[PDB]
């Protein structure tokens, strides 16, 4: 891991979480991603999670 | 009521 200094490697990790922490935020306020689990049956309106 | 639902859950 020498090519890339230490800087860019701890700066990647934190972007990394950083980057996941905001689009699990974002999920919530999605409109779309509720997806009722097998729709196959849309006898209830089972709204569920993904993300 | 949008914000409650999407965020208790």
């Amino acid at each position: 891991l020498n090519p890339l200094s230490p800087d860019i490697w701890m700066y990647v990790l934190l972007a990394c979480l950083g980057v996941s922490c905001v689009l699990f935020v974002i999920a919530r306020f999605s409109p779309y991603e509720w997806y009722n689990p097998h729709p196959c049956n849309p006898d209830s309106d089972v709204v569920e999670n993904n993300f | 009521s949008a914000m409650v639902e999407e965020l208790r859950m």
